């Protein structure tokens, strides 16, 4: 007799450590930081990870002979030790396209991250990035719109768009909402929007909200003959409560909404997406709750990574992180979110922490958004680390400023006018900055006030996230 | 206490609770039609036609809501207009007893006031029936 | 008291140690790791305010409403002992900053942006005290315990599953031959594995149809009713609804969806679909390791699971104690006493800081699966009780003589260890007794007891409390 | 008529008797979805009173226990069983539960007893949409029969429902919660009698009459007087009776008029005299409250109730002889017997507020 | 032998006379003005109203051994004579807040005045107050906007709002109506508004009423530059 | 290996499994019901009437998920409320099955705080019933 059904357990690494395999260019590859337990070796802990996000159980099962393993297994294909970790690996594991739901984000999470990050066998597991195949990217909707088109659609070119998120987080009556929000675009800002946590509330509900808050987008339109918007939150309980409230916005005729993707959760994002494409709409995409997945270097999933299943799921806009603000994220690994949400074919760079080169086929780009604790003596190294093709976000840093809104975004529309002027010009922001800043402040009173309330404010703190 | 059975124990509406009626509670019955100025009827049917069934719901959608077969059984004749003689209904029933000795019979009599059927009980069961229950063993 | 531009310390309006709570108010218990030079106080606060009212500079607008009346309030502050560096901090927050009946703002508030901070090293959100006030604005589960076994016509013992396998790769009548074999040996249920959606392999419809013959085909041999968690998790809401709308044409029990994977938002959804269609709803919960497994970082399972209780769910994984993931005893006795219960004790030593009030809202069945195998019967009756769904995917399908006695060796250990723990027999300490004189009685038993006796999964535990 | 003029500081009270609605208006009315020959027909029952129960406890019981106390009832001869008027969706026992448990209740007994049967499921709810969608599932499970409370619901929502119930073929129980409210005292609010007529144009197949007898007030004569009302076509003005006005409903179906609320057995022979065939007789505590249990309850009303029927179609005085009657049928009957032993002093005799 | 199942008739008062009942902050409270019978205690007339508004009916049913009547029972906890009455109190009645279906006032009256109003044992009732605890206020969608809501969308603050009934009541044409109203508006009303009575007619049709209304509005709002609506 | 029968191999939920319940075994539960404080009560039904079945269906439009015929079977006398007597359960066990000895008799009870039904297992099924195995003949 040849190969037959043999009950019992045997070692994941028998069927699922595969270190001769040559990838596929239509594999979808992960790179895994894995730390075993003491006596569980690294070929089993990585073939263990592959089998169970796979095709694998514990024991051995019958049915495997009315199918090919060989066709579908997940595969270890290759574990390198951790320079600087004795007990930290890295184990690369191909996954058949075969495997994969098209256009589903949920499903390509559910099998990579479903069940693997709570086995006994190891400490702890964190997904450090993904190879996503143009095969399988061309599977998804993708992008409502993308930055070439977002930029077309509002006629705003030749430097980074501003915005602002309105304070106190909530709190707020809807028509100060509206009041707050005409404020801020009437000065220079293009864009305000809702805080995240802001949906439907006793203090203020939504549709009252999304009435004045138009008013006040068309307000400020026609006092400046600049487009604005304002990203009204669509973030809700229900995906029904979701879609009426981007109907609304749809029927108000405004430009922009805005969706939490995590804590809505990819199923209603993609939907929405969608929803957005086919109505016009622009869509901005708060990061919520990525912290608690994406904080940690032993456990959880990169940013990066949860930055290409939102562009593969869909967004306009997607918040980066700002380096230098209130909020966790190096330079450069802000600069390789940046590239991998904007570019179209990103170079494989373990220097920059980028496992696998990644083609996103013709996939639009999505926008980058700076925002947390940033104010106008962060603007030259903003200007510097994102170029135009970002929005930078001031909530405090325009609703703090002594003066008032209007005065406010002023200032931070003159300080990035100034410093994009500064750069067109070729002079070095990364060691002219400061000047640059220092001569506007001296030229316009808003922008003065600004500088002096915020001379002295730094967020500088030891990195925990390190590549 | 006692437990109602749940076996062999079909009904037939109204008087089926009581103890069988007697000739004399038959004949009284047939009085009340006729003081009433009713229109005494007979109905019958064959064992498989007796009960309300679903079966004709197969043909539906979702319209089955007090649709119910069997509740048409078969006019023994035709209504007795004008009768006011007891006795001739008596007579009536047993002309189609006798006809249909394998039959459930039925008495019903009208009113064309209120256009319904305004009294009714079963007068013949077949001897072959062995789904109902004598009163005393009703109960266990 | 007016508007004075500029920064200032946190603490002045967000640290209120002489706060009393509120009945109505929603509290969190944050572990905390400020980065060193940040007082404890400080850190607490800026957790309070930046998941309710405030931001990192003061703003004008704050004067235009109650900034006493909405704002986050951390409240106390404990050290944790045999930690020179972590506390933990208590926050409360008004009921009205949060939208009725939604998980999703829930979330978006308290674990949004105060994970990210740089002034900490690290947070963990250990519990939720959900008040009965925000609890009465969810639907919650569709069904709950109770209803589930009504419908099922199943009392008495635990309820018995098994996900299919391989996990990918089977066709749609390969899916329903494997389920029909282990449904008629004597399970109640099979499952889609949480990864089977629609996939080039096997199409999410062709499944439904083959596995439908297969519920009804074995239901009919064995005469016990049975069901399959058909997976409605999808790319967006509409194709998961018409997965849901199948099920239902189909006249079958039961789907389920991986709420984290999903999301909250396509969750609820479907929650309210199976309430009003008559669904059960199987949760699966895909993904939470990657949140919930590490001591000093991320959120804890006993909030997951309440979430998924407001957001709605007949079943819940609950984890196994004994099996191949992780998830000691004690703790996931508090997972099932909080998903079960209708009240819940504050009990520091069992890793509940606070009561828990769920004001007659359904009590969601625990689903013990991964890695088990009948050896383990006895002590999963014991841990869980009768109302729990155990769940033999590789302890089925495993078994050397095939599907049906896989599922007949698991109803027989299942059975056995109800009927002596029924005559008084106690189960921790004649546990293996009990095991091996059934392994002794029934020649399936004894295939599957032979096979896994030397399997044990035992490992130093992560999330200690 | 109602809107303002109650609260008038220039009037001490006043009280609404009587409307005589012209037929001229009436026909303006879709009226009863069916009203009592068409009930009668659909449900193929004929010859007497037909008999029915609410569940008890009012509230607190599940799903699945409250459809095993419909089963036992219906089994045992009871025409119909209802849920509560306060049942309608709560957190001991959801709605599409309780409805789906009922349906198969209902549809057990149909098949034991060879008779049909059904249970009014509560349509009574906070918005017309969840209304609605507890119709369209009573539809769709093909059961013959809902029930509304139309004050408590209000008369838009219950005249939407009565549209809905004749497009397809529903009955409609209706509940008259909150009327005592309105109609109990003598110098101020709205009589009963108007408050039925507005429920026949509005619409409903079935309303509650009051007993005389029971644990809820109404005296004979007035009770009476609301049957005519709601049954005939014609009712002519008789101020003896409180019939203000001649009233000619132009053909517009009648309504069955309920008769429930603390009655039992001994009340059998009073309640087949005062309203003759043409009322549904409702045994709630009744019922539940005999000591063998739910169908042997059933069956002792259904023995009263048969053998005072055929008392009555004999020529005997149930005026008179009402007694005698129950007192030989309880002889007869052992499960008549038991009911007849536990309820045989309990009265509700008090002083009558509503009077004419 | 535990507590079984006994048939037959008891007081009321046996199980829903609870003067010693801490009530719980998510119940429901009712207090009730009662006018008891002669010789029915108050104690079993508010016994009475708690059990036939919540769980109780005349006799004792077999049922309830399946569920709890502890948890669901309604509860007359309080009694109090009232001030210059012989023969009236106030009853106070607790009800659990699982009786209660979600978002439904119609649910609320219909068990707490649905049939307790019409009992021969009471000659009269008057349900004075009804404490709505906050758990199931939350479950109300509630005002479609509220004060604050509609000021800010009129663009009205500082004084009270003026409005005024279109008459006579019935009998005006559409055409009338908008007249009518249009000259209220213009001179210095915020609103006017349809008589209560003023639904669909024969004298007046709604849809007609509903344009020329429109018509009126928008001119009165555009003549005064004040934010007017009907 | 041996195969599991799918001919005549009909189960009844919990203990079906199991070598048949021994008389000291069926005490042995009835002694767990007791010390429990549970509410023992006893159901029947013909063998007809048995087992799950969908017949009712024919009258519905898309709403049969988990609606199923034959669920409830009906109720000897009430459950024993207040019973904490074992031996008072095993008579009314053999008064059941004495009285119904052609019905299936399962022996349930209940929990009246989480209400719901928390054991329950068949105490006899007819002579004549040929749609199950013993023990030993459930695998070939
Ligand atoms: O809630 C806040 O704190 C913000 O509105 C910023 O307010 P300020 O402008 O007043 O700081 C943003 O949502 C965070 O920047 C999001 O973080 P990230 O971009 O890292 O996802
Ligand atoms: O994919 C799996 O591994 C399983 O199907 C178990 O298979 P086996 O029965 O073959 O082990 C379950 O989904 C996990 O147990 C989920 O983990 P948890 O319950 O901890 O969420
Ligand atoms: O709630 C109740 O009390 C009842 O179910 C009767 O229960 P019992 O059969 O147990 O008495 C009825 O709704 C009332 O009779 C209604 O009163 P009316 O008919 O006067 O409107
Ligand atoms: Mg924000
Ligand atoms: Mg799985
Ligand atoms: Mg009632
Ligand atoms: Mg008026």
């Amino acid at each position: 007799a040849g190969a037959g059904f043999k009950a019992g357990v045997k070692d994941y690494r028998l069927t699922y450590y595969t270190p001769d395999y040559v990838v596929r260019d239509t594999d979808i590859l992960a790179a895994f930081r894995m730390t075993p337990q003491p006596g569980v070796p690294p070929e089993e802990c990585g073939a263990a990870v592959a089998a169970e996000s796979s095709t694998g159980t514990w024991t051995t099962v019958w049915t495997d002979g009315l199918t090919s393993l060989d066709r579908y297994k997940g595969r270890c294909y290759d574990i390198e030790p951790v320079p600087g970790e004795d007990n930290q690996y890295i184990a690369y594991v191909a996954y058949p396209i075969d495997l994969f739901e098209e256009g589903s984000v949920t499903n390509m999470f559910t099998s990579i991250v479903g069940n693997v990050f709570g086995f006994k066998a190891l400490r702890a597991l964190r997904l450090e990035d993904l190879r996503i195949p143009p095969a399988y990217v061309k599977t998804f909707v993708g992008p409502p719109h993308g930055i070439q088109v977002e930029r077309d659609k509002l006629n705003k070119y030749g430097r980074g768009l501003l915005g602002c998120t309105i304070k106190p987080k909530l709190g707020l009556s809807a028509k100060n909402y509206g009041r707050a929000v005409y404020e801020c675009l009437r000065g220079g800002l293009d864009f305000t929007k809702d805080d995240e946590n802001v949906n439907s509330q006793p203090f203020m509900r939504w549709r009252d909200r999304f009435l004045f808050v138009a008013e006040a987008i068309y307000k400020a339109q026609a006092e400046t003959g600049e487009v604005k918007g304002h990203y009204l939150n669509a973030t809700a309980g229900t995906c029904e409560e979701m879609m009426k409230r981007a109907v609304c916005a749809k029927e108000l005729g405004v430009p922009i909404i805005m969706h939490d993707y995590l804590t809505g959760g990819f199923t209603a994002n993609t939907s929405l997406a969608i929803y957005c494409r086919d109505n016009g709409l622009l869509l901005h995409i708060h990061r919520a709750m990525h912290a608690v997945i994406d904080r940690q270097r032993n456990h959880g999933i990169h940013f990066r990574v949860l930055a290409k299943a939102l562009r593969m799921s869909g967004g306009d806009h997607l918040h980066s992180g700002t380096a230098v603000g209130k909020l966790e994220g190096e330079r450069e690994v802000t600069l390789s979110f940046v590239d991998l949400m904007r570019d179209d074919y990103v170079e494989k760079d373990r220097s920059r922490g980028i496992y696998f080169t990644q083609d996103w086929c013709s996939m639009p780009g999505v926008m980058p958004v700076a925002s947390g604790g940033i104010h106008v003596w962060h603007m030259p190294a903003l200007v510097e680390i994102f170029g135009d093709d970002a929005c930078l976000q001031f909530g405090g840093g325009t609703l703090g400023h002594p003066w008032g809104n209007a005065p406010g975004a002023a200032a931070n529309r003159v300080a990035l006018e100034a410093c994009t002027q500064a750069r067109n010009e070729g002079r070095d922001l990364a060691r002219e900055g400061g000047d640059v800043i220092r001569s506007a402040c001296k030229w316009s009173p808003e922008l003065a006030a600004a500088c002096e309330v915020w001379k002295e404010i730094k967020f500088e703190f030891d990195t925990i996230d390190k590549l | 206490m006692m437990v109602w059975t749940p076996v062999n124990n079909k009904m037939f509406e109204t008087f089926s609770y009581l103890p069988p009626l007697t000739d004399e509670q038959i004949a009284a019955q047939v009085d009340y039609i006729v003081a009433n100025g009713w229109i005494p009827c007979l109905e019958f049917a064959e064992a498989d036609k007796a009960y309300v069934s679903n079966e004709s719901a197969i043909r539906f959608g979702s319209v089955s809501c007090l649709y119910y077969d069997n509740r048409y059984w078969t006019m023994w004749k035709l209504p007795m207009f004008g009768c006011r003689d007891p006795m001739q209904v008596l007579r009536e029933i047993v002309a189609c007893t006798k006809a249909f000795p394998d039959a459930y019979v039925r008495l019903v009599a009208f009113d064309n006031q209120k256009q319904v059927q305004i009294m009714g009980f079963l007068v013949q069961r077949p001897k072959t029936a062995r789904d109902f229950q004598p009163a005393n063993k009703r109960s266990v």
